[PDB]
């Protein structure tokens, strides 16, 4: 005789298992999934350092100074970004290498 | 030498002690329940008038912590 | 303390609710 | 971020795999209580009051494999941070709360309003009504910081007494070639029975606190059933 | 502090690491081109679903006018109390 | 019998005193491995796994793999 | 459940079943890494680090 | 002082009656009407064997090696030989160990007067250990 | 049409890896599948010998991974710290001498909270180098 | 050398202090009128009685909780 | 002289006293069930008009405990 | 270095502290105006003598709480 | 002259004050299954009731003391 | 560097902790009236040799009282 | 003016604060024990479930009391 749990395969029986037999609590897991996602998926910089490592942050290399210019690195190169752009610098082009020179 | 000094958090200390005899009287209240329950279960024709004679001691308990509550926030706002 | 943390709770929950969601449809079954 | 990790599970996912391809009965259950909700015959509910046996189930099932495992030295307890036991009881607490209340019935919170009609409807009726609702989400809250708490402070009185009881077996063990050793020996009787009665005790706390784990559920389930007589 | 140190997971492996503004702009990318096909009419309640309620919370969002500072929430030192940039 | 917190299993008696003293006992049909039975003893005569592996040398050998655990970095340590 | 299965009676009674025979292993060698530790951490030429007051884990959590 | 005294003794006496060892009895039975220590016997007894027994114990080894170098041995080799010979690797490893401690009589490799722990040497709280 | 929702669509013959197969349930049933053997919840089973047999096993590869992955890092920090801050510099050294700096990072772990604090509290007039010694 | 100080903010502690003595007179009074209910039960015939005495000792309890009430008030305003 | 001072770890130790005030609700709750169980012991036919004053007690008792919780979170968040 | 030093302030705690001690006064007041009802319920006939004897049990727990309230004000005005 | 103070380690001595009301709940806990087992000498029959409302009043006074250990803990890592 | 200090109001508070010492003396007292009363009640024939015993009592207590008192004044004068 | 205080050890004086906590733990297991003598008296024939409820409470109130014991360690090891 026909049974769900017998019967049919393992994604089929479980959509049916999360829509006919426990649909309010899969909402709410979703629900739960999107708020944490949404409101609990960042670690600035410090709070990395602070509890991020297991032993501790490793001053003596900086993996994160590493991390951020591989990052903006690719980001550059692979965007076309003229970082000498005034806005960038706040000054003229002129201006930078009359700084340039003069340091 | 004359050294006259005003702390600004000592208004909070004064407040959580005052809190602290709000715990005799939330557990005044549940003595009286507790032997309401026992009068009741004793003479349960009669429950009409004790529960009447119990809010009667709670009427009075709390006006108790009232006092207390009222240093709680003449202090925690003075 | 990590367990009063929250820099990565989501990663973190994602345990128990691929637990709920895909581990607990085969135990059923 | 996007942090990529495992459960402490994968060992006993393959005993289960490897014991449990056949079939076995199952007549110990840590929380029977999900599986006879009515004791007096003829009376029947119209709300579907078995929903919460699977999930029970497996909530024991997770919560044994991970807890009761733990006290073997080195295990890690992966699920063991306050949110993540706030989210799993938020689940399942206001999941079965919108199944009673999606039902659109509201003769069901009746009994909010606590009392009679002799006692004063705005000053003491009401004030013990919204109490009562807030009594219902203090419920939710409680029963998932004593789970958390249970098994943190379980666990960190156990790393200290074993750090304790390293140090002295250690360092104080020559004792026993010496004059003093009867003081050695009364200590290291004295740890062996804490070793042996904390052990006891944890295995008896993780067990009991998953019966109130799921009695707390089951509790909150039963205070909006209503049973119709058979007739 | 050493006994704190034994609740942490043991098997981590990997982590990654993405802007909002980056993976928010792929996803409308995705949902734009899903959305865009004349086949999917813009009336259609999945069209709707996908758009009205990303554009009302983007509208309170710009509605806001709030006396307070919020700061920016992907500083990089969040950890200071007294240091809100 | 205990062993730690293990407890020997132990068949409840089924026959009637009457009934049990008419039982004529005959060991020379028991095989080998049960005889002069003792209920807290069954398997005192009961086959080594591997001949001549007592329980103290498998003791010996766990103490040994602990001691090795613990020295081998002393005779070969490896630089990091 | 702790329902049954095989006991040895005694220590001697350890090698008449594999699992037992793993046991016993396993408990010797939990009880001789012990003595090990007690004559390794407690030698008379053992050191301890010069630099040890150079850096600790206590200012480091601090 | 005297009742622990005699209640180990009587301790002793039931544990050594309760045995049933026909052997053992009349061996402990011979010696107390004799009035001599069985257990000193059996140690000479076992002594003089093994004086008796050296060159057997030789010959057995060069049997045995031959067995070993013919290839018998490995002829019918089994998983019990097997796991004989991991314990047997095990006593190797842990005996090498062991000579090597004695050997440099210091749990620790010592340290050459070039390392920077010298310091540690010249700082000990007590310099005879 | 694609693809069957019935698990009855087999993918294979009935016969496949039948041996293997059968001497893995063979071993799974042989301890499990008894009377005895009564789990409480699936979790804890009956059997003695399964305890016996896994708490050891699961104590070993647990040990062996802190103590090889989670522990080893603290091991290095305290080298590199105590030893220059440089990987290079702590490879300076011997391996003696990273012997002896682990073992005394053992040492103070066995001691924790209730050994001496002279480890890591410098005594005043002590010769030794202090915090700013690299500095 | 002679220092002279003076604390402002201890009054408000003191203040504090003197509001705990209200913890054991309200708990006195749930005792009163814990057992009144027992006593009534017993001899629902003596509730009048019974009900003035527990007045007595409500009105002798309460006594002291002014005392108590006083010296709070004047180590606050003071 | 006139010296001003505000330390602020001190509104901590005020939020701790108040929590304090839990400890006499922890217990009162507990009393009024303690009465109630032998209460229903001895008239189980009451095991519901009982079980209604028990609960308004828990309401009562606990209304105390939201002071206390109030004065807390007035004085940590301050 | 010899340092003397006069808080002024300090004379507040001391009195807060002896008002502590009225709470075991007024609290016994009521442990036995709690036992007077019980007793009038079992032997009527006695409601004189049993409240002459409450009426010196309230004497004597009462003169043992003056001689504390003298402490506390002797402290509030020195 | 105005001087503000910002002391770290008063966030300990807080969070061990409102531990304490830890010992209101471990012995109302104790009050009522002390109870439980002279109801259930009174009428065992009536185990069950008796334990599942022993469990909900074990419930509500846990849920007091986590608001305390949520104080305890906010105040420890604030 | 090698400091002296002499803290002036310091006997106000030693002196105030010795009253709380008090508290116990008066609840003593009144829960030796108290069962008195109750004693009487069931032996009604038997009022002055109770009388007699509750006499000893209090001499026994207030002794106790006075033992704490001396060392209240003492170190008030002091 | 801003002044950062850094004080180490207030640490030991939160840690002895939660130890107290056990006071009402330690008496909360007595007082389980004492009600369970009495049940056991008057049925001695169900002494299995007064027993078993007896350890089963103990653990409801040494959970709490490990509760406190976490906190103590956390402000004696940090
Ligand atoms: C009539 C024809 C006769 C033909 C005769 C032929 C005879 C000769 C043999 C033929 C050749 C072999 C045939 C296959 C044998 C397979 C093994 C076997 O026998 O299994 C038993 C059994 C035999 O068949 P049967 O018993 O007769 O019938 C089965 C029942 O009818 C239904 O079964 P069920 O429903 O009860 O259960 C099915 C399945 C439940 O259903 C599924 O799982 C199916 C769906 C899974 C989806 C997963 C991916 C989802 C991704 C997200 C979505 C992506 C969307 C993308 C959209 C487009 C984007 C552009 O169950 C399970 O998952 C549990 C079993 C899993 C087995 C264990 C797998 C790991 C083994 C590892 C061993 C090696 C370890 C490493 C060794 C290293 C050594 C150094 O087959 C199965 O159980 C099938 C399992 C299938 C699992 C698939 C998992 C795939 C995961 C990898 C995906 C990679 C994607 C890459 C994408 C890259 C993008 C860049
Ligand atoms: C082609 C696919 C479909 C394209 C679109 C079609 C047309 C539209 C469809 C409907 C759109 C709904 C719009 C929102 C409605 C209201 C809800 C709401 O507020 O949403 C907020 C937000 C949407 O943003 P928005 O408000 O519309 O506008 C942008 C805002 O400005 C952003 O502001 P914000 O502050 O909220 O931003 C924060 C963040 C917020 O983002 C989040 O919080 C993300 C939340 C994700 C929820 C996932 C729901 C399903 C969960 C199933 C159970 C999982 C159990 C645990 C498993 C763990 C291990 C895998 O927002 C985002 O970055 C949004 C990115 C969303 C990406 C969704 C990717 C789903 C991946 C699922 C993987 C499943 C793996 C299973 C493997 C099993 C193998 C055996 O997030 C969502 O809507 C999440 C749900 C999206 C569902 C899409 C349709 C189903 C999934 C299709 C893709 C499947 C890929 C599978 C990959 C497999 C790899 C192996
Ligand atoms: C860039 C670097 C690479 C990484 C890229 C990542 C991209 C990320 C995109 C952004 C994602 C954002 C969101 C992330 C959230 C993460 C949250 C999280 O982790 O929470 C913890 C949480 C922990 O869960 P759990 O409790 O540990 O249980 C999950 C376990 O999988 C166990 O649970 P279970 O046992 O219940 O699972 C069911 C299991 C049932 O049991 C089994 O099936 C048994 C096997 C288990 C496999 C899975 C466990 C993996 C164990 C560790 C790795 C194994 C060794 C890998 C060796 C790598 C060597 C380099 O079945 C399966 O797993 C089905 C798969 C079976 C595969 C069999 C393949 C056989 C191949 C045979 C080939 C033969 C060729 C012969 C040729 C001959 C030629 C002559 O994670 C999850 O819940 C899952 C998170 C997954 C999120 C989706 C990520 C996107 C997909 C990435 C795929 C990358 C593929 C390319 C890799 C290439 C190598 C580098
Ligand atoms: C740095 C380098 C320095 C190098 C220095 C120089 C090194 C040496 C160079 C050479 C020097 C010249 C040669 C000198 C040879 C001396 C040895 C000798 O010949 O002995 C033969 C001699 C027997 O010769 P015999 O009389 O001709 O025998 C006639 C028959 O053959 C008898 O036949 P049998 O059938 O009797 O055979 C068995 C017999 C024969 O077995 C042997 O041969 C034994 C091994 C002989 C060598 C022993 C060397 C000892 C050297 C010092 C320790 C080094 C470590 C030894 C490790 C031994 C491991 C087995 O076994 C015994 O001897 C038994 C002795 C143990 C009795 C245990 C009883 C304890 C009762 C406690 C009751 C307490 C109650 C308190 C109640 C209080 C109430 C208020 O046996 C002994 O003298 C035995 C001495 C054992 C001393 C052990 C001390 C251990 C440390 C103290 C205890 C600390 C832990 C426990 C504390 C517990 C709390 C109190
Ligand atoms: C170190 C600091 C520690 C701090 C710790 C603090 C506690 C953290 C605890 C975290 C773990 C426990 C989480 C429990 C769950 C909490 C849930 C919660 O509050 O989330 C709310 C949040 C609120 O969402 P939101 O934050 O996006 O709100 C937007 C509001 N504006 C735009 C004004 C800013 O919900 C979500 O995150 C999910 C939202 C998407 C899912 C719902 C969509 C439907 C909404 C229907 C109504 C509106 C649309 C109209 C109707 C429908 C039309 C189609
Ligand atoms: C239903 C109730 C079940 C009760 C089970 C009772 C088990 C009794 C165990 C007796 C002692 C066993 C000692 C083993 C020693 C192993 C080797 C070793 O060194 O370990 C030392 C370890 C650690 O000892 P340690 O801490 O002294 O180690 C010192 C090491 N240094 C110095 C480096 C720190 O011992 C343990 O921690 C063992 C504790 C066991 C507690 C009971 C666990 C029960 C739950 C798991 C059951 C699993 C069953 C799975 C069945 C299959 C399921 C599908
Ligand atoms: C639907 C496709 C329409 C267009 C035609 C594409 C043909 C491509 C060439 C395929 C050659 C190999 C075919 C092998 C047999 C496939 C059998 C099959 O599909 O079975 C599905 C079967 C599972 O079946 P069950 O659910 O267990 O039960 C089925 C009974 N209801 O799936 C499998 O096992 C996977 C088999 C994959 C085979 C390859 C399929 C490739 C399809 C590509 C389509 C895209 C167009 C290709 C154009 C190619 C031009 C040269
Ligand atoms: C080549 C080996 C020869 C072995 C002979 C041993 C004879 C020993 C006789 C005297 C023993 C007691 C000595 C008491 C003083 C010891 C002090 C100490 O620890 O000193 C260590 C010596 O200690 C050790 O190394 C040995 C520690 C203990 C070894 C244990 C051996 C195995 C025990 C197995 C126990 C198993 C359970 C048995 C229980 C039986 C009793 C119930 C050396 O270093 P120090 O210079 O003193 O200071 C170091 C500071 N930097």
């Amino acid at each position: 005789v026909y049974t769900r749990w017998k019967c049919d395969r393992l994604p089929v029986f479980q959509l049916k298992l999360f829509t006919q037999e426990y649909p309010m609590h899969a909402a709410v897991g979703i629900f739960t999934i999107i708020f944490l996602w949404k409101h609990m998926s960042h670690c600035s910089e410090e709070t990395e350092r602070k509890y991020g490592w297991w032993a501790g942050y490793p001053y003596w290399r900086d993996p994160i100074a590493r991390r951020n210019e591989t990052k903006y690195k690719q980001m550059i190169i692979n965007n076309d970004v003229d970082i000498t752009h005034p806005k960038w610098t706040g000054c003229s082009v002129e201006q930078l290498e009359e700084l340039s020179r003069v340091v | 030498s004359t050294v006259a000094i005003s702390v600004q958090g000592l208004h909070y200390v004064g407040t959580g002690l005052a809190a602290i005899a709000l715990a005799g009287v939330g557990l005044g209240i549940g003595t009286i329940f507790g032997n309401l329950l026992v009068a009741c279960a004793r003479q349960p024709n009669l429950t009409k008038m004790l529960f009447n004679y119990a809010i009667l001691g709670f009427a009075l308990t709390e006006a108790i912590g009232l006092f207390a509550l009222m240093l709680a926030f003449l202090m925690l706002f003075s | 303390l990590e367990p009063m943390s929250t820099w990565y709770l989501a990663s973190w929950a994602m345990v128990w609710y691929y637990a709920f969601f895909f581990w607990m449809p085969m135990v059923w079954t | 971020m996007f942090l990529f990790f495992f459960c402490d599970l994968f060992w006993l996912r393959l005993l289960l795999c490897m014991y449990y391809c056949v079939w076995s009965r199952l007549c110990f259950i840590v929380y029977f209580n999900c599986l006879m909700l009515i004791f007096d015959f003829l009376l029947f509910c119209l709300f579907d009051l078995y929903l919460f046996v699977g999930l029970c189930l497996f909530l024991l099932l997770w919560f044994m494999l991970f807890n009761l495992y733990s006290l073997i030295l080195y295990y890690c307890i992966t699920y063991l941070n306050l949110y993540l036991l706030f989210c799993i009881v938020f689940l399942l607490y206001i999941a079965f709360l919108f199944l009673f209340c999606f039902l659109c019935d509201f003769f069901l919170f009746n009994n909010l309003l606590v009392g009679d009609s002799f006692m004063d409807v705005f000053f003491i009726r009401f004030l013990l009504c919204f109490l009562e609702c807030f009594s219902l989400l203090c419920r939710c809250l409680s029963t998932f910081l004593r789970l958390f708490c249970n098994l943190l402070s379980s666990h960190f009185l156990l790393l200290m007494f074993f750090d304790f009881f390293y140090f002295i077996f250690v360092f104080f063990f020559y004792g026993v070639f010496c004059y003093w050793f009867i003081l050695f020996i009364f200590v290291f009787c004295f740890c062996l029975l804490f070793y042996v009665f904390l052990y006891l005790l944890d295995l008896f706390a993780a067990i009991l606190q998953l019966f109130i784990f799921c009695n707390m559920i089951l509790q909150l389930i039963m205070d909006f059933l209503l049973f119709l007589l058979f007739v | 502090s050493n006994p704190a140190d034994h609740f942490r997971p043991n098997l981590k492996a990997l982590t990654l690491y993405a802007e909002r503004q980056h993976y928010v702009d792929r996803w409308l990318h995705v949902k734009e081109r899903w959305l865009a096909p004349w086949y999917l009419p813009w009336w259609s309640p999945l069209f709707q679903l996908g758009t009205w309620y990303s554009q009302r919370s983007r509208n309170l969002f710009l509605v806001e006018n709030h006396l307070s500072y919020r700061p920016y929430k992907f500083r990089r030192n969040d950890e200071d109390r007294n240091n809100p940039y | 019998y205990n062993m730690l917190v293990f407890r020997d299993p132990k068949r409840r008696p089924q026959l009637s005193e009457e009934e049990r003293a008419k039982v004529v006992v005959n060991q020379a049909e028991w095989p080998e491995e049960f005889k002069d039975f003792d209920p807290d003893d069954p398997y005192k005569n009961s086959p080594e796994i591997i001949k001549g592996m007592s329980s103290w040398n498998l003791f010996l050998w766990g103490v040994e793999c602990a001691f090795i655990y613990q020295f081998y970095e002393l005779v070969f340590p490896k630089s990091i | 459940m702790l329902l049954g299965g095989f006991v040895p009676r005694r220590f001697s009674q350890f090698n008449r079943d594999p699992c037992w025979m793993f046991f016993i292993f396993s408990v010797g060698f939990w009880l001789g890494e012990y003595p090990a530790m007690m004559i390794k951490y407690n030698a008379r030429d053992l050191v301890y680090d010069p630099h040890r007051y150079v850096w600790s884990h206590h200012d480091d959590h601090h | 002082l005297c009742n622990a005294a005699s209640k180990v003794q009587a301790r002793s006496a039931k544990k050594l009656a309760a045995l049933t060892d026909a052997g053992i009895q009349k061996t402990i039975s011979e010696h107390n009407a004799n009035g001599t220590d069985a257990a000193v016997s059996s140690t000479k007894r076992y002594l003089a064997e093994q004086r008796q027994l050296f060159h057997y114990r030789v010959v057995r080894f060069f049997d045995e090696c031959h067995y070993i170098i013919s290839g018998e041995y490995f002829a019918q080799y089994t998983k019990v030989n097997l796991i004989w010979d991991l314990r047997f690797l095990t006593k190797l490893v842990v005996l090498f160990l062991i000579g090597t401690v004695l050997g440099r009589q210091s749990i620790f490799p010592p340290i050459d007067p070039d390392s920077p722990l010298v310091e540690a040497l010249v700082t000990k709280v007590n310099p005879n250990y | 049409v694609l693809f069957s929702t019935y698990r009855s669509s087999r993918l294979v013959s009935k016969e496949f890896l039948h041996g293997p197969v059968m001497r893995f349930r063979a071993l799974g049933e042989y301890y499990f599948q008894r009377a005895w053997n009564g789990t409480l919840n699936w979790a804890l089973p009956g059997e003695y010998r399964l305890y016996a047999v896994m708490i050891p096993f699961i104590y070993f590869y647990h040990r062996w991974h802190n103590d090889h992955t989670l522990d080893r890092d603290h091991v290095e920090k305290a080298m590199i710290m105590r030893w220059g801050g440089t990987l290079e510099d702590v490879r300076k050294l011997s391996a003696k001498d990273q012997l002896r700096v682990r073992c005394f990072t053992d040492i103070e772990k066995l001691y924790s909270a209730y050994g001496p604090k002279d480890t890591y509290l410098q005594p005043p007039g002590d010769t030794l180098p202090g915090k700013d010694f690299y500095r």
